[PDB]
């Protein structure tokens, strides 16, 4: 096309790759440091601080425990047919009505933190030949002794403590759940005083289960002014079963029953402020983002969550090597 | 990397390089200069998004599981509940620390290997009118103006348009 | 080799690669759907429906639980001294005899169903001074009133239940089981009928162990004509060790001992239909062949089975990346 | 994939090539036609079933184990019953998914590799009889019938027997 | 530079790699066996068969195991205030006192195993109207009758047990272990004739917990001379809180409480021969090194010590593909 | 190997090299030689060893943890403490069958890959003056003395020292 020149000229092209005056550390399968041009954190390590309240119901314990809250303290009256997405107790919670103690506490606290209501339907049991509804000086409700809302403290009428024995068929489509008790009398003497008989005994059954409890005499230490104890029980009643209550002395009898709901409803301890935010993702430290795959901040979470690692910083490059000239 | 270009054959960067992450500094005819190759730009960016999402993707969300902390001491059932969570976190701090390892090793190769194929991608297309310097870069055997380098660049450069010309200036053997 | 040619002449050779119309989409570390040549799957997600009977030995307990059967329910005498690899139990399954609980009801049902035997060996047990072999009308065997057929009902003689105290050597090389139990009755009125003594007390132990109840009076809901219920309790006795039963009331006496063995053997709930087939893997929707290496047809397997993962499906390329000629 | 050969330099695919995985179509002067490459489609395919077998490796045998559905509520340890299925679920799920992805990530670039391979081993064989057209073509400058093209599909050309006549043919400098 | 030369002449360069004639067969994604030049072993699979005493403090039981230690049996009284990083309990340990069993166990064994220390501190109780310091002759203190060295068996003094009635507050900055028991009598006479009441009791407390138990009577088989048992129990005391213990029979008192630490001990069952040497990991087969990131020794381990797998040969190829020329 | 190199076109290994692990072995004027680079011998084996020693990264350490042996049936908590124990080894077991392939594959890439990129770091300083012979052997086109070896050994070979020599010397079309 064009003619033999003379004359005879090159170019060059030289093909190269960007770099940054700061690159960042990496980690790789063989080194333990390799610097690239970027790279992303891949563990949430930090806190809000604070509880959202947004978007699962977190409802403050306030000084209530869940267990104060569901027999009816008093102080923890506000709790009454409550219901939560997740409940959170705080450390400074006490309790303050007639001691008690739960045999397997961590099981209870457990069925109702999971059911997320405190729902409670009063049932017409009628307790034919005892004094209902005692109640006690460490218990004050107001100005007067009183006992957890919950709870029935029976006591002889007259002189002379009947075998109870009632029934109430579970006649809806649920499950319900009695909360129950037995008093444990400090002397041989209260035992007789309150109950007449020298040993009560209190058996709650279910076509499916039974348990019988009979109450310890003895000296404990002074709480609240008193040294004896009541000890809480529960009892699931399937529907079509019938629950029979049957005693001959220290019964505390249920005032009806909980419902129970299946949910994503849990109880976590902890201090953090709720405030005001949305957040899906829990923590006793207070919210934290999800946004990233792992977390760092604290093992128990509650909702969509990093996974918890041991690693507080893992960086995933998101650029080629770094190899600078120098510069500034 | 596997493949040598990066921090390889090619020296090392550009910092300058401001506008994408691989390109062409050439010096010719009109004088010298630089621009961004946008397409291995984008296939290095695209190929490292994709892995980003996967990785941030669906977190699982859990409700009521198992206590972590306990204020009493109980035996053998809260060593159990211990012993679960324990060693749950040290399988998946394993996981996060491998995953984070085999995902870094291969962004490090992948952009290597987008490097040597822009390089070779070119290394074709001006087929017997230039030579590789070794260094990253070909001198082109030929009277080649900024619309020549231009073409090389946006990958219509016609070899047969410069052969003459290239392999006459290439072959005349004289020292 | 040879001289110049006039006329010049060359070839165009082209390498590539298949390709098919149809590919299948997979999953890599950097994308989430790319499109390959072929891909085998790796989650098994479909049962047959139906339990092979082959390998394993399956035994359908059809209206039997495996308590029930190890127990003695009358219409449950069906698998005396049956053995099992898996033991199925029906969803239908019912008890109808004496109304009993089990207080650890799941540690027993998991170490007679692992033992995989049921295998029984009467005693010579001498009962002295106590009526043996009652029954009562909520267990029928057949016309009569009857009991479960491996306990002993004890019950006073006239005017005197003695204290029962006897031991039978484990002088055999393995371990027995021993099943055993205690009556509450419902009323005291019925205690004393029954036992002579206010409080019946059952003692079981051995050179290693010892366990002591005391029934519980008190009426439960009427289960088969009864309020009253017997408690079920077990002991195993080593090899060189001695059971010593030992009771003034209530007892439900052993009569012998079950063999122990060690083995692949479990228990597994599930409606599906036995049928004849071979299959290593059970699962409670039926077997699941185990050639792929996760499943997700159910947590739930005994046999050798694939694991079981949340996806249900997993597409393992097995080609190449498929780019065809018709173009988008 | 990491070479850029497969959707790479190697535009598409051909469906007509049913009997192999890789392969040769051609022109010379006799006319066109195709061949497969069985050796390369046979090291893809043994690849690709060496990966297979691995994973297909023995299944584990699991016999009585723990409850995993429960009837009624019990709280402490039917909580822990739960708690460890459901993590180790969660584990074997996260390891399948990471599992296939590796997996399908080293299928796509070693047979993109196989390609780059295949290319190559021709490339080297015809030394300086051919120029690469970029396209995954090989233009061979020398009158190559149809038993030429047989021996370099079997791998036994001599590029000597054909130097000179390519050499001029290809260096001929005129337009 | 110089002149156009009439000779012509060629080199050739060759390049390559080595090869060894014996090469390793390690694993990869898609072969089972391939060869490469070397190779590391990352699963040890190896013991020294001996329990190295260094750093950990090993503390070998030799015929005591740990309870027996914490209870003080006369053989075991070498180890009183004993303190171990790791307890080692030999197969061939005997008890030789008292006939006991400890309902849970497990976890007494556990507590004091994690505690690390045996430290005793003695207690001044005042035990009021019964007879201390009792004995037994199944628990020779040399030739003469005696008793676990940290129990205190009380008997009715005079021709009464009175209700004892004791408190000992936790005013120190720790936690306080009480170990503490009852006797189950063999016969109704041996009740009376050793507490004077027919049933005992023993109620132990704090304000945060309490547990009562009855005795037991009845015939359990001779062990060291006796057909009675006693049962061992626990109580933790949180500082500031108050023991009460509380019976009017049948209870084998407290002398004192063990301190409670929290720390890295544990107790492994090992016969392997304690020797010296240093050896950051035990196996219950004597100690493993470390240096490889797997091991097939044991799975109980303590220390810092390799995975556990079930692979006995796992090696990591460290060189290239072994292609030799010659071969063999 | 992913690119064809070890076990690829250099047919086999040479159990005689040993002093690298890669090297040279030529034939010239002054007769014949062998060496070894010790360059890529030293990348291949830092490659090697960083593996290496992230595997052989920290020991966690447990002291008081569950019991793993039991001599009585319990039933359901025994039975819970197993499968604990149990799962988790098959979890580990996994891993470790998981790591040393994903990393033995590695190795034996890299090393392959380390092959090939002396290999092209040669081929690019040869420039105009040597052929690929294609078994891994340059065919060095003019007059090369030892000390030309060692210099393309050593890195300093001057490709315009011998161009028009080689060229000639290359293009002289006769049979
Ligand atoms: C069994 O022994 C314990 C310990 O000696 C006895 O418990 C103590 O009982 C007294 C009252 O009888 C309690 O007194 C009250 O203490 C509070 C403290 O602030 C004070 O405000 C009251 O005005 C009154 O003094 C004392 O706290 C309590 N001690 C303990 C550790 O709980 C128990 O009474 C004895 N039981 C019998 C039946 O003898
Ligand atoms: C304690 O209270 C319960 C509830 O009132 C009493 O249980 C009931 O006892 C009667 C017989 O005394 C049972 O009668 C039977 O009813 C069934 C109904 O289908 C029928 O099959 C029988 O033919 C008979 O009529 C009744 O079922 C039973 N109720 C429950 C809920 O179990 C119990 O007797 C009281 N105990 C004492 C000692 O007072
Ligand atoms: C309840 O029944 C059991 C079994 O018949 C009785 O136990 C046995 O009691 C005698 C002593 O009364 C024990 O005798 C001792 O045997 C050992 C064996 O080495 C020997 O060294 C002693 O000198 C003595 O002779 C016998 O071992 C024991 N058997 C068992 C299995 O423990 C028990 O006495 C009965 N209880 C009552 C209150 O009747
Ligand atoms: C139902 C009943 O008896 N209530 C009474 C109790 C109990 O006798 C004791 O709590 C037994 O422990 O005693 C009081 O002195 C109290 O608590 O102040 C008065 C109270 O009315
Ligand atoms: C051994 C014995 O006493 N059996 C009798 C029982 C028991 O007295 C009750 O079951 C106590 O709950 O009562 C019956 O009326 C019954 O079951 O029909 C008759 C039966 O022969
Ligand atoms: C405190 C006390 O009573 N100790 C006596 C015991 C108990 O009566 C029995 O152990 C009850 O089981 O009996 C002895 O005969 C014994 O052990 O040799 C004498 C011993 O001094
Ligand atoms: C680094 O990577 C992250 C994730 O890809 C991105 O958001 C960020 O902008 C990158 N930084 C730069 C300077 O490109
Ligand atoms: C709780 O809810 C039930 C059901 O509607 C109701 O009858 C009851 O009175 C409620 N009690 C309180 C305190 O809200
Ligand atoms: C979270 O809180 C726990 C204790 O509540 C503490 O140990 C941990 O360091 C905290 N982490 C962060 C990130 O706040
Ligand atoms: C490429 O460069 C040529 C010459 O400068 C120009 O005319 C053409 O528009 C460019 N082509 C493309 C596709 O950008
Ligand atoms: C797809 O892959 C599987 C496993 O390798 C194989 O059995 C199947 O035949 C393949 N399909 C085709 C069309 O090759
Ligand atoms: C069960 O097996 C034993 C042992 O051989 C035998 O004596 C017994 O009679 C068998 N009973 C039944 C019902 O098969
Ligand atoms: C298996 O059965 C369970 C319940 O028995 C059910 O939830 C699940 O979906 C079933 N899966 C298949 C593949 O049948
Ligand atoms: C290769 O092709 C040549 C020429 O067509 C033929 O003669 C020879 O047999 C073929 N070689 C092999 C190894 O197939
Ligand atoms: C094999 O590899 C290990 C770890 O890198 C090393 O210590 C050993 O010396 C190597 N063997 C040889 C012959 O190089
Ligand atoms: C155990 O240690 C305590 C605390 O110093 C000491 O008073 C006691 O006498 C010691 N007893 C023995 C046997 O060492
Ligand atoms: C370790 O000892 C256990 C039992 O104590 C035994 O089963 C195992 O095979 C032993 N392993 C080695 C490497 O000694
Ligand atoms: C390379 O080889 C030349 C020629 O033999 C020699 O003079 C020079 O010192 C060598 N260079 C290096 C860097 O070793």
């Amino acid at each position: 096309q064009d003619l033999p020149g003379n004359d005879n000229s090159t170019a060059t092209l030289c093909l190269g790759h960007h770099a940054v005056p700061n690159g960042t550390l990496v980690k790789t399968i063989t080194d333990d440091q390799i610097e690239v041009t970027n790279a992303t954190e891949l563990v949430q390590s930090s806190s809000t601080g604070k509880i959202c309240n947004n978007p699962h119901r977190i409802l403050d314990g306030i000084d209530c425990t869940l267990i104060d809250a569901l027999l009816g303290d008093p102080h923890c009256d506000v709790f009454q047919n409550e219901t939560w997405d997740l409940f959170v107790e705080r450390s400074k919670a006490f309790s303050n009505c007639y001691p008690y103690d739960v045999p397997d506490y961590a099981s209870l606290r457990s069925l109702v933190a999971s059911s997320g209501t405190l729902e409670f339907i009063t049932e017409g049991f009628t307790w034919t030949g005892v004094t209902q509804n005692g109640g006690s000086n460490a218990c004050k409700r107001g100005p007067g002794s009183g006992f957890f809302s919950r709870l029935n403290w029976l006591t002889k009428s007259g002189s002379t403590y009947p075998v109870l024995n009632v029934t109430m068929p579970n006649n809806d489509n649920f499950d319900k759940l009695y909360i129950w008790g037995i008093h444990h009398p400090s002397t041989n003497q209260e035992q007789t005083s309150l109950y007449v008989q020298a040993s009560g005994r209190v058996t709650v059954s279910t076509r499916r289960s039974q348990q019988t409890i009979i109450p310890n005499i003895g000296s404990r230490p002074w709480v609240r002014g008193q040294s004896s104890r009541i000890s809480i029980y529960w009892t699931i009643v399937k529907p079509g079963d019938v629950l029979v209550i049957n005693s001959n002395g220290n019964l505390i009898a249920p005032r009806g029953y909980f419902k129970m709901r299946t949910g994503k409803s849990s109880i976590m301890r902890s201090d953090a402020p709720i405030d005001t935010c949305i957040s899906e993702c829990i923590t006793p430290n207070g919210s934290i983002p999800n946004d990233k795959p792992f977390q760092n901040v604290n093992k128990i979470t509650y909702g969509a969550c990093p996974k918890y690692v041991k690693q507080n910083t893992l960086k995933l490059a998101t650029g080629m090597r770094n190899v600078p000239e120098k510069q500034t | 990397g596997l493949f040598g270009a990066i921090a390889g054959f090619i020296e090392n960067g550009w910092e300058g390089m401001i506008d994408g992450w691989y390109g062409f500094r050439h010096q010719n005819s009109e004088g010298t200069g630089q621009a961004a190759d946008l397409k291995s730009t984008q296939a290095a960016i695209d190929q490292i998004n994709g892995k980003l999402n996967r990785v941030i993707e669906k977190t699982n969300e859990k409700f009521h599981q198992i206590e972590k902390e306990f204020s009493e001491v109980e035996g053998r059932i809260q060593d159990l509940e211990k012993y679960v969570e324990d060693t749950k976190i040290d399988l998946w701090s394993y996981n996060a620390e491998l995953l984070v390892a085999l995902e870094n090793q291969h962004t490090i190769d992948l952009t290597d290997s987008e490097m040597n194929k822009l390089f070779e991608k070119t290394r074709r297309q001006l087929r017997e009118n230039a030579e590789e310097m070794g260094n990253g870069c070909f001198k082109i055997y030929h009277k080649c103006d900024n619309a020549c380098i231009e073409s090389i660049r946006n990958g219509t450069y016609d070899h047969d348009v410069y052969r003459d010309e290239a392999l006459n200036n290439r072959f005349q053997i004289k020292g």
